[PDB]
């Protein structure tokens, strides 16, 4: 018995929830510039 | 083509609304869509009033909480398929408030059509055609069920809207 990596565990947790939102804003702000001044960047397919 | 009309689509996660897309501007229904990572766009070019008229189709995951991207997103749009889950009342509860947003980020005469999508899962239906449409006429909305599978009804909900985007 060892118990307390569930404080441990929630610690991890809330990193990369933490490491998951960066991410999620850096995407938004480069969207938002690609968006301005290439658009065409993001059509699919090519 | 000699107009462009920027049409937006809007909804809960999962409804079908990468799917819509998908099989509006590939006839294909590829397959399993895998959930948006931010924002793209695909095109069609139609033709209204024997008139040529490229469609442009923007696509993101369904955000609610106001991002950098989402001004840029809503700005020059002409039409917004409004899409709900008819197997999940959750989707369609939230209409309302999709349709906030979407009346104060975009111009007055945007054209606004609410998309019921997946009618083919009938035997899953938890939502009626009919409450539906009286709250997309309440909301003076045009109003669909339609299937991104099938294709039923995919090609009519672009087309309804261009109309009353005009000539
Ligand atoms: N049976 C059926 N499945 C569908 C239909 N449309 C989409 N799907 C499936 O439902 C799931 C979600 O569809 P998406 O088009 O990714 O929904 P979405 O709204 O783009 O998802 P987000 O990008 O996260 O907002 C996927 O598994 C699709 O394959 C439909 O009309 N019928
Ligand atoms: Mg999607």
């Amino acid at each position: 018995e060892l118990i307390q990596l569930v404080l441990k565990q929630k610690e991890t947790i809330s990193k990369k929830e933490f490491q998951v939102r960066e991410l999620e804003d850096y995407i938004d702000n480069l969207l938002v510039r690609v968006m301005e001044e290439t658009p065409n960047i993001l059509r699919i397919p090519t | 083509y000699s107009y462009i009309f920027k049409y937006i689509i809007i909804g809960d996660m999962g409804v079908g609304k990468s799917c819509l897309l998908h099989q509006f501007t590939e006839k294909k229904f590829m397959a399993d869509c895998p959930h948006t990572i931010g924002v793209e766009f695909g095109t069609r070019i139609i033709e209204v009033s024997g008139q040529k008229i490229k469609l442009q189709i923007w696509d993101t995951a369904g955000l609610e909480r106001f991002r950098a991207v989402t001004r840029s997103y809503y700005r020059g749009a002409a039409g917004a398929l409004m899409v709900y889950d008819i197997t999940r009342r959750s989707t369609y509860n939230h209409l309302s408030s999709w349709l906030t947003d979407a009346r104060n980020l975009t111009n007055p005469n945007t054209v606004i059509i609410l998309i019921g999508n997946k009618a083919d899962l009938e035997a899953q239906r938890d939502v009626t055609y009919e409450e539906a449409k009286q709250f997309a006429e309440e909301n003076g909305l045009l109003f669909l069920e339609a299937s991104a599978k099938t294709g039923e009804n995919v090609e009519d909900a672009f087309l309804e809207a261009a109309k009353k985007i005009y000539q």
